[PDB]
Parts: C-alpha cells; structure tokens; sequence
C-alpha cells in the first residue's frame, strides 16, 4: 500500500497508516564525511544507534487561530540522550535527520499544514534597525517557538509567517524541502534530509543548519472543537558523527 | 537385545524388557 | 475489575492535558499482570527463561476515532520513566491508529546474563513498558467518547525456557475428592 | 550418524533456537509491526524488524520444553493408609478407584491439553509407622484389578490369589517397587475433558468419569496379624513415557474441587479465587 | 593412541615435570640470577643457571594438582536435623536455602579463584538416633526447590507432591543417596566472589547474595507419627565435576563470618587471628 | 631503550622515560564482544576515540604515614567525558583498560608502592556481623578511598591494608595483574587489562569490575620531606561499548 | 609487626662490624616465616613436596645507595650456619645492588628421597636460607641511613606436590551464618 | 553408550547415564 | 577399559576403575 510507513532509526520505529510518500531533500541521502570533503584530522566518533534513532518533542496544541511554530536543529536535540550530550562534548558535529511531523484528526475535521524545511534559516527582527535576533530567541530548544505569543524584548525574531520570518513570501516556501498535512488525505509528513553546509562539519552550538516551520495555511475547522488536535514533531538524526572532544560545554 | 552403531563410539541403546512400554524417555525431535 | 471481562481492557479518551500516560507494567515474563497470561503460565513451570517477547495490542474504537500512541520498552538499570520524553529515550513503537487494527512492540532481549530468572528476583528484572499518548484520541461529532484497546503477549523465535519446577499460580488447600 | 544423534541427546541440543541476525535502518511502506489481531493468527514479527539487531549466535535449546520432559516426572497420585486402629481383619486392607485427578500438581499439567496418550511408569514409596514399638516384618501385596474382575471384600478372599491379575508383592526393607503399564486406553487417547454424557437423560452422567474406567488398586498386609499395630501409608507416583498431547488448552485457574470434573468454588470477593494479584491502577508497576 | 592416553590416565603420568639437565660453570655478562620485580613478572630463572647441576630424569607428575582434582572431592557442606521434641508435624520437616559457604573447609578451595564453572556431585548421608530405643521404618524425602516454586509449610503441604521439583526418596538401610546437577546459573560462570549490588541505593545488598540464589532443599521424614521419637541428620556432601576455574586469588587468612560475604572479626591481637606465627626475631630459624 | 613508553590513546599521549615494562592483565588483550559470547541482541554503541582516552584522576599526597589508596572501575570514571556519560545512559557496558600510575621523586628519596589490579573485590567489614559495606562507600568516584581516614559510619568497608580489605594477606595480592613502583628504579606502571567478568555485558552502575590497589610497602623516606611527592593515576577505557539505551540513570 | 606491611620488609643500614647477619629462616616450603605465602599455602594442601624453590630479593633504597649482599642455602645434616664463612660454604649468591632492583637465589633439590613431607616434621627437614653482610650498605652525604628489602619465593620447573590433604592453615571454630 | 578404541587393549569408555553431567572427573590436559 | 585376547577363547582382563593401585593380584614371573 503506497499510504502506509514503517520508519526504524536505531531502537525506534514510527508508523504511519496515511502518508503521502516521504520527500529525501535535494535527491540526497544522508551519508558520512569522505576523506576528500574532510577537514580535520582527529579521528570522528560515531555513535551509531545510540544517537540516530527517534527523539519526540514536545507536543503543540494547534487550535483555529495558531499562526505557526519553528524548531532550529540541531538546537531542539540537545537536550536529547546521547545525541546532545555528544554535541556539547564535541567543538564539531555533522549528521543528517529523518523529520516526521504527526497530526491526526477525523474525516469531520478539514485544515492544512505547510511543512517545511529550510537551510540557512536567517531569521530578520522588524522595525529594529540593525539589531539582529538573539542567540537565545533562536535557541528555543525542545519547546520551539509558537508563532504569535512572546513578550516583546528587543531582540526578539520577526514573528510575521507570511513574510517567513524573515523577508520572503510564505508562498514560496515550497522551493525548499516539504510536504502537506492535509487533514483529508494524511496524518503525517516525513522528510529526509542530508547535512547541508559550506564546510564539512561545524559547531553544533553556534550553527543551526535547518529550521523545520509547520504553518496552518488552511485553518482547523470541525464541528467538534473541544476535542484538541495536538501537532507532534519526532526527529531521528542520520549518520552523526562528532569531532574533537573535550569538556562539556555550558550555555547562557 | 539393543541397537549396537559405530563411527570409534559404539551407543549399545539397550532395552532389557521385551515390552515396548518398559523403556525410558523417548528420544526428541 | 477482577471478574469480569473489563480486566482486560485498557480504556482511552480525548484528553486536555499533552502526553499522558496510559499504562504501565513489568515486562518481566512471570511478573503480575502477566503471570496470568498463557506464556505467562508456562514460564511459571520453568526457573529461567530467555529470549524476546513480542507485545500486541489492537485498537477497539470505531472506525472513525483516531489516534497515535508512543508504546516504550525501559532496560534495566533505571526507575520507571516518568514523562513521554523519558520515556522515548528507550526502544519504542509509534502506534498510528488505522486500517490496520493492530500494533506490535518487541521487547528485545537486552540482558547482562544469558538468562533470567523467571520468578520476581531484583537482579534479573527486565524493565518496564509504558504507553503514552503521541497525539489524542479525536473523533468526529456523535462518536463514543471512549474506546477500549486489547493487550496481548507472546514469545519470538528466540523465546526459551529452562530448569523445570512446580508452579505457584495453582495450589491444592484440601483433598479433591470424588 | 545417529551417533551424532546420541552425542546431541546427551548434551540435549537436539532441538536448537534460531539465531538473531544483524538488522539495519529501513524506511519502507511493509510495516510488519502492523497488522490484525482479528484475523486469529499471531504477528509474525521478530526483533529483527522493529529494531536494529546485532548479530547474535543463540545457544540456548528446546529440549526441556518438549512434551515428553512436561510429563515426564514422577508426580505423587495417591496416598493410600492401612490404619491398624481396633481390628487387624478390617483394617489390613483398602481399595482406590484409579485416577490421575486428585492431586493438583500433575492434574494440572496433564490438563493443559485436551487428548494424551502415554505409557505410564508407577513408583511405590510405602512407609511403617510404628504406632506401638514394632514393625515386625511387613509384606505388602499391591493387586491390579481391571474393570470387571473380582474385588476383595476381606483380607483372606479368594481374590488375593491373583491368578490372572497383577500383583507386587514388596518386602519392607527392599527396594521401591516400580513397573510399567502400556498406554490402556479402548480409545486412541486419553481424555483429559470430555464434553459428553452416557446417556441421553437428565439423569446421565457428564465428562470423564464415563470414558476413564481404570480399575481398582486392591492392597493389603499380607504379615498376618502382629502384637504391635502399624501404619502403613504408601504413596503412588506416575510419570508419562512416550508421550502425545493434543489440543492445547488454558491452564486450571482456579482450585479443583472434586475428580472427573471441572467444577469449582467461588467466594464473595472473586479476586481470592484466582491467582490474580489486584494492581493499585493502571500505572503501578 | 588414545588407549595410550588411557594408560597414561590409569597411572596418572599425564602431565609431566621437565628434566632438570647438567649445567656447567659460566662467566659471562647474561646475568639471568639479576632481574626486576617491578615489572610484575616472575623471574624466569632454573636451577641450572645458578649451580651446576646433573642430569636428572624427573619422574613426578602434576595430574593430582589439575583443578579437577584439586575440587573435585567430596566434602560437607550442610548438616541438616529433624530433631523430633514434642510435636511431630511441626518437626518432622524443614529447608535450608543453598549455598556452599557454610562450612569453611571446601569453601575456602573453591574461593582460591574467582570464577569457577562446574557440575556437581551430592551425596548424602542420613544418620537416624534412637532417642527412645527404636527407629521403626524411616522414609526420608528431600525435594529440590527452584527459586520460584511454592515451599512447604506443613509436613502434608501439596507442595510434597513434587508434580515437577526433584525429590529423592531414601528408605533406611539403603545405600547414601547420590545424584548430579548440570552447571546451574544463569550466567556463564559462578561468581565466587562479586564487588557488586542488586540497586543504586544505601539499602541495596552487597556480594555474591545478589547473584548466588540457588533455590531451597526441603526436607521430611515421609513416615508418619512413631511412638518413639528419632532425631535424623542428614549431611550433604558436594564434589565438583568437569571443573573449570578462572583468575586465581589468595587464600582466605581469618576465619569466616557469615555467607556471601568477606566480613571478618579481629581481636586486639592480630597474630591470633591468622595463620602467621611470631618470629622471635629476624634470625631464629 | 626498554625503560621508555609512549601510550597513545584516542588524542591522548602518555610518556614514561623510567618504566619497568607493561603488564597485559591475564595476557589477553582487550578486544570487542563477539557474536559467539555476545547475549544482549540490540546492536552495540562504540563510541571509539571519544571514551577510550586516557582520563586523569585527582592526585593524592604521598607520605611517611601513607597506608593506600583504591578506586574502583567503572565507577572511578563516571564523572568523565564521554565514557561517563554512556555509562548512565546506557543499561549495559564492556571495556578494558590501561591504567598508567605514575609517581616520580629523585635519585635521593626510596619507596615502593605496590599497584595491583583486582578483579571482583568484594570489600569486608569489620566486627559488624553480616552488614556489608554500604553502596557509597565502595563508589566514591575519581576520588577514591585513602586508607586510614574516614569517619567511622556503620556500612564502612574494612581500613586493612594488610589483610587487603577483604580477609586475604596482601603479600598474596601479586597473584593479581600487579607493578610495584619502586622510586629507585621507575617513576611509572602500565597495567592493560581485558574485560574479565562472568557475562559479555553488565551493569557500570551497580558492577565495578576491577579495583586499582595501591599500597605503600616500603616507607617514601628523603632528606628533603618538605617536597611533596604525589601519585597520580591516567586511566584509558579500550574497546568500550554499550548497550540498551534509554534515559540517564541518576545515582543516590 | 604482624598486622602491618612491615612484617613484609628486611632493614638494611650502615654496619659497624664485618660480615653481620641479615636475617635466617628454614627453607621448607610449609614451614614458618613461608606458611602464608601462596606457594606455602597451596603446599599445605598437599602431604610431599619435591623440586627446586626461587628466592627473590629486591632492594629499595634510593638509587644512590649500594650494598653487596650474601645469599646462602644450607643443606641439612648440619645446623644453621653461625658466620659468614660458615654459610659461604654452601650453596650461595652474592648479589651486588645496582641497576636491576631483583636477585634471585635457587635453592636446589638436594634431598636422600625423591619427596619430603610438606608439614613440620624433622627427617624431611631441607635446611636454610641465610643472608649476610658481603661488603656494607654505603651511601653518600644526605641519604636515608636505612632501606628496605622485599623477599619473594616461588617454585621452579620441576617444582610438584603430591597426596591431597586438608589445610592446618585456616579453621573453623563455629558455625558461619546467614 | 560408550567409545569402544583398539590397538589389543580396547577402553570401553562407558557413560550410562544420557546427561553429561552424569558422568565421572574429566579427562585432563 | 580391558584388554580383549583372542585365539577362540577370549580373555576379557578388566580393570574397573581408573587408578593402577585398583586392581587385583599382578601375573608372576
Ligand atoms: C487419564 C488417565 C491415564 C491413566 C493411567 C494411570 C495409571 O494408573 C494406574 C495406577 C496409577 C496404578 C496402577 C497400579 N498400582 O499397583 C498396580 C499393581 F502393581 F498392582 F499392578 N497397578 C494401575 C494403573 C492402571 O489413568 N487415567
Ligand atoms: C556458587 C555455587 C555453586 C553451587 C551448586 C551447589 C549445588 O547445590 C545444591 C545442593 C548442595 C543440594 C541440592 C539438592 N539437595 O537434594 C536435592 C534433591 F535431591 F532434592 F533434588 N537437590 C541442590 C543444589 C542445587 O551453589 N553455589
């Protein structure tokens, strides 16, 4: 059956019984560093099964007036097992993701959710002159960001979703890596994408290489709104793989 | 009287009764 | 719920709260709610046993009522997890409720020893399974707001047992007489 | 090399488990963890295909797990007492109708199929209690009377001739008597439960009382009356050769109550009967 | 020549010493006589490197100090009593929970390693005291019980049934009952010592407590109430068989305290508490 | 030069220019668990160069009075990088080690210490009766025990250095993989030790595999006691790996 | 000194008379100062003993001190030797102390029958080992005046025991409890 | 059941029980 | 294990037990 998904990343395995296929990002599976493409020399450390199976965030309530969240990986795994611990023992880290966005419903309830994942997600601050957003408004961790909620500090990231947070059309999103959660037809999305970067391996604490944005472009309606449709997001890391140890590092 | 086999270690499987219910367990399998 | 047939039912709902727990149990073969079960009672014949165990369980709600559930399967070595997240970070199944009524979890065989003891003794206890709540259980307007699962177990092809002995899930108090 | 057959049965590998294989990361549309319980048959599934596996080579073996180690015990069935009280004529004798239903522990195995067929193998553990002082020399005659035959109504009948029926004759001091019996059934196997009568009347009787006629047990002292008085309890245990069970079925659940049927009792708080333990919640390991 | 390992067997010459062969005088600068212990390693110098020896053709032999021998003899380790005082129901009957470090003697061989893997032999010895004068008809019943299976508490409990346990009945005047045990644990050997706990708490136990449960040996005497009372003792006897053993340790120096464990008790005089004798000095022999 | 050694593990080097060989504990090798031992079916985390990697323990001051040190192994490195952290994340874990002490003085001080690597150290008390040492005693971590110091609780292990803290004489504890550190001669011992226990894979929290002992024997006697002489101990995990993976467990 | 680790060291110091004795013990391997090693101890599971003994000795004082040492075994049929010269005469090392810390002395097999008793019992008695003054103990200005020395034995290749026996080396006075 | 060996001088090795734990000391080196 | 002769009246020497001390009174000359 083409609507049906087994997923198993190291000891975990997620199905689905309504998908709409899988997307693998810009064709390319996720593979570790060659020794062409590496740089430094130390010898990688790869956890294997340990840090390349399934990690399920926190849920989200999605409701008739949310307007978006946003996660920064690596960033929502660091408080993860040994995926996370191995990202702040580690000055570089490298690794790939199988992203599955969970939402189910009824066949009496109808909404849509753009999910999408972005490289290089540069977030722009509105109305603040140079002031770019700040580290921890871009390092939400596990909870993400629910679009349209926080307090006004000034560093604080835009929070207009049909501008993509930062300067584009939401329209054109789909230029990036995605799929649909239509209410009618699935339950759940799965994109897999490989590591992309300009350099082989980076700093998992100062670099987010993707940002995963789920979107409500068609809005949750049913005519049994008390029964709450949760949105949850389980990401399995591919292929990571770490490079010179040393303390732990400690942040904010 | 017993089945006597070789390869050399002989396994005589002696049934000292001449009733079939006299002898032990039954071999598995 | 002992006598009658609701003790073999684990009932589900819409909830208010995120993740919550649905249930919670040894896995170790001879352990309480499972003594009862068929392996279960085989297992009470025999000292040690071995091997993977196989866990199923079918969704009875109609066939209008959604739902996705994190079955999770603790090793030893650490306290029952206590939150989804905890949870997660052991071996597990993401069960999404569908066409196809059942799920099954396998529980690994992860030990120090080559066998375990099959009666309730510390060192050889096998950890826990607990189910959670991925998402909710929604249904569409005039649905039952409630639905029961069924819970079953079973051995894999590793599955073995060893050193025979009497069982303590049945006794004799008086003469059984004609 | 049947030899090869013997080196496998004095080591008991006969029967060996399969082993585990090394499994990997897979993303597919064949969801084995998958399926419906409705349809009667197990999930094949193993750990192979909802983890990934190492590569492990299983040792372990099934041979004690075979229906002819289940059964294959000596199981106590009776306990047979020749009470010296007031009278050496009525008491130096007794009789038990044969059956594999009053004792609960080998009952209940026996039990966890539906049809058996076995050879048997019948242990005699018999014990004097000198009740005064002395046992003198006691003899004992254990006498196997088949439906039909003559039944001993004292200690000196006609019958404890034996002239056709089987008798052990044990002499205190010496070794436990044993002997074989061959499968005795009229039918093909034995039953453990039969849902049948013997007859068609309110009247006739139910289950396995109508198909499982075994005979009687006739014993006695054959030492002819002694100063001091004795007890003499001796014990009978059975054990399954050559064994074939069919039918698997639910094990006993609950305490038996009488032979030859599966009545019960059932107290006012039920939980008690059962060896059910009452969880606090749904959540309390 | 198989058979000529079989004669080699019948008068243990199986492992023989090496010949100590002559030597001459030397001056050379290979000092084997100088060394460092520091390294860890023993020095590996032979008497013909320090003095000139002759030519001697050993004769001796190490079969009798092979670990199969060395464990492998028959020695008490528990000493069991029915002591029948004034109540035959209660005394008659009694456990022991197993374990081989009562008694220090052969406890104290198979802790001169740290793991040993083996098969065992018991034998035991039933002695029956004629408190009264008579010791009638004694039938004595031993059941092995695995940890798990029900224990008996009364001498008629259903538990004696022994529908799967291993009982071994014996009856007075009979030979010392005998019978052998496969390797037992569930591991690949048994932990001699353990530096370990069953938990991550202050309440958690420490030792080989937490991983040597073999199960109870209940006991009874199977006859039934005598006018005159007996006291039976029963020694077990264990010897070890198809031995292996693995990383060898020194030798328990104090005495023992209690099982599963390496607790000892020292006085204010030390001397007294261990083998080691006072030397008057440095230079008395 | 036989009395030079340079231990390279993952990026850490070690270096001796006054040893007295190395000793291979048993003289096997450590090496990974194989299919034919192996038991626990999930596949096995190696994290390679990130845990096996020499890890310094705190130092310890040795003097006149000295009367032993010990540490027990896995636990003497739990608090430790990498290795720490997938011993408590971890149900089970296997390893080997290399364990380095080094203790260097002058051509004009005299000592010897005896460094001995036991397995299944079973501690002792002393006239308690059957009470056995009490959890925390025989873990206290990179700190280890001095002997001759504690405040008397009542689950303390025995102080005996003479009869090796568990009933048995301490001129007999050579028959253990041993080195003696003798200041005239050496300034170091090297003790590489397999994996010895009963069973491929166990417990790194409720199991210590092996004890570091070491014991003065000879009295660190000079003319200049005012320097102080200390001894330090590198430990280096070899072929770690482990199994069962799940949240990370929190002791006492 | 039982009870301390001195009880394992021999004292060696600056010497104001010649040819001074070090210590003397007797050579049979169950006998006293030996009983408690382990080579003494698995010998006092066994009733003979045969084979050539190993004495190692390693010096510890510092590396600027040096010291000539004489190692001798005394066959019996004799007493114990009184002076240098007198245990010279027998089966002897003389170690010189330098770079390599170990010595070792062998005591040969030298006995009428081809076993001796292992226990304390005269006829098989094998004779002993004694140590004396070759030269002095020198060390240069600001040294310890005094060091320590390690005594070791173990059995040579043709070292074997015979005719298994229960051990006088440990008892049992009372019961061991649970 | 036992390995009958010749050469004649036959060592008819006997084990009669069928478990390996059954049988008498080993056999060393 | 014995030492089966033959010539036919065979001569079974037995030695049950695996110690030389064991068996009985020794052949002369
Ligand atoms: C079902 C089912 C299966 C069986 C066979 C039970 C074997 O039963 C016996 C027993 C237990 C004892 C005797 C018996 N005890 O002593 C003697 C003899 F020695 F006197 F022959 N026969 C005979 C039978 C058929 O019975 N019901
Ligand atoms: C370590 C270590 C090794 C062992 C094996 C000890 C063997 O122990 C026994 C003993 C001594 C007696 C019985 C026993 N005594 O009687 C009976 C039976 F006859 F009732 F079966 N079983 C059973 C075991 C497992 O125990 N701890």
């Amino acid at each position: 059956s083409d609507r049906i998904i087994q997923i198993t990343r190291g000891d975990s395995t997620i199905t689905s019984q309504d998908v709409a296929n899988a997307v693998v990002g810009y064709g390319v599976w996720p593979h570790y560093l060659t020794p062409q493409d590496a740089t430094a020399i130390d010898k990688p450390t790869q956890p294997d099964t340990s840090s390349n199976r399934f990690y399920t965030l926190d849920s989200k309530m999605w409701n008739s007036t949310s307007k978006g969240w946003w996660w920064k990986l690596p960033d929502a795994l660091k408080d993860m097992g040994i995926f996370g611990e191995n990202m702040f023992y580690h000055f570089l880290g490298r690794s790939g993701y199988t992203v599955h966005v969970q939402c189910n419903a009824s066949k009496f309830h109808q909404g849509t959710l753009l999910v999408v994942m972005i490289p290089e997600h540069q977030l722009a601050t509105v109305n603040k002159g140079n002031v770019n957003a700040g580290y921890k408004y871009t390092h939400p961790g596990e909870a993400g960001r629910e679009v349209g909620t926080q307090v006004e500090n000034e560093k604080q990231p835009s929070d207009d979703n049909w501008l993509n947070f930062d300067g584009t059309l939401l329209g054109n999103l789909l230029i990036f890596p995605h799929q649909f959660i239509n209410l009618r037809s699935n339950n759940s999305a799965t994109l897999i994408v490989p590591y992309v970067n300009a350099v082989p391996m980076d700093s998992m604490v100062r670099h987010n290489n993707w940002s995963l944005v789920i979107i409500p472009v068609c809005q949750l309606q049913s005519n049994n709104i008390s029964n709450i449709v949760p949105i949850t997001v389980s990401i399995s890391p591919m292929c990571a793989e770490f490079s010179g140890a040393r303390a732990k590092t400690v942040v904010q | 009287g017993a089945q006597v086999s070789r390869q050399s270690i002989n396994y005589f499987n002696i049934n000292y009764f001449k009733d079939a219910a006299s002898s032990g367990a039954s071999r598995l399998d | 719920n002992i006598g009658n047939v609701s003790m073999y039912t684990v009932t589900l709902s819409p909830q208010t709260k995120l993740a919550e727990e649905i249930f919670a149990i040894k896995v170790d073969i001879a352990s309480h709610p499972l003594a009862t079960t068929l392996i279960g009672e085989i297992a009470s014949y025999f000292t040690h046993w071995t091997g993977s165990l196989r866990f199923s369980f079918m969704f009875c709600g109609t066939a209008n009522t959604t739902l996705k559930v994190l079955l999770a399967y603790t090793p030893p070595g650490i306290g029952k997890p206590r939150s989804r997240k905890e949870a997660m970070l052991g071996t597990h199944v993401v069960w999404d409720v569908g066409l196809q009524s059942t799920v099954s979890l396998v529980v690994p065989w992860i030990s120090a020893s080559q066998y375990r003891f099959t009666t309730p003794d510390t060192y050889s206890s096998a950890g826990y399974i607990t189910c959670w709540y991925q998402t909710n259980f929604v249904v569409p307007p005039n649905t039952p707001n409630t639905a029961e699962m069924l819970c079953f177990v079973s051995g894999c092809k590793d599955f073995c047992l060893r050193m025979a002995r009497d069982t303590d899930l049945h006794k004799q108090t008086g003469p059984i007489t004609q | 090399n049947p030899v090869e057959r013997y080196v496998d049965e004095v080591l008991n590998e006969v029967l060996v488990v399969p082993n585990i294989n090394q499994s990997h990361p897979t993303t597919s549309n064949a969801a084995p963890v998958l399926d419906a319980a409705e349809t009667g048959h197990t999930n094949k599934i193993q750990p192979e295909d909802t983890i990934e596996t190492r590569y492990v080579q299983s040792s372990q073996t099934l041979d004690e797990m075979s229906v002819e180690s289940f059964l294959g015990r000596s199981g106590c069935i009776h306990e047979s007492v020749l009470d010296i009280v007031d009278n050496y004529n009525d008491q130096s004798f007794t009789k038990w109708n044969i059956n594999l239903q009053e004792m609960a522990q080998i009952r209940r195995k026996f039990e966890m199929f539906t049809y058996a067929r076995f050879d048997s193998e019948i242990t005699m553990v018999p014990s004097v209690a000198a009740k005064d002082g002395h046992i003198g020399h006691i003899v004992m005659q254990y006498m196997y009377v088949p439906p039909g035959a003559p039944i001993p109504t004292t200690r000196d009948d006609y019958a404890w001739q034996s002239g056709t029926n089987a008798s052990v004759f044990w002499q205190h001091g010496q070794p436990f008597p044993r002997f074989s019996l061959p499968f005795l059934s009229i039918a093909s196997a034995y039953y453990m439960f039969y849902d049948g009568y013997d007859g068609d009347t309110y009247k006739s009787r139910y289950g396995t009382v109508v198909t499982n006629d075994m005979g009687t047990l006739c014993s006695r002292i054959v030492t002819s009356e002694q100063l001091h008085k004795v007890k003499v309890v001796t014990r009978i245990y059975h054990k399954a050769k050559h064994t074939k069970a069919w039918c698997p079925r639910p094990p006993r659940a609950v305490q038996y109550s009488h032979t030859h049927t599966t009545n019960y009792k059932l107290s006012s708080e039920v939980h008690n009967d059962v060896a059910i333990r009452p969880r606090t919640n749904l959540t309390t390991v």
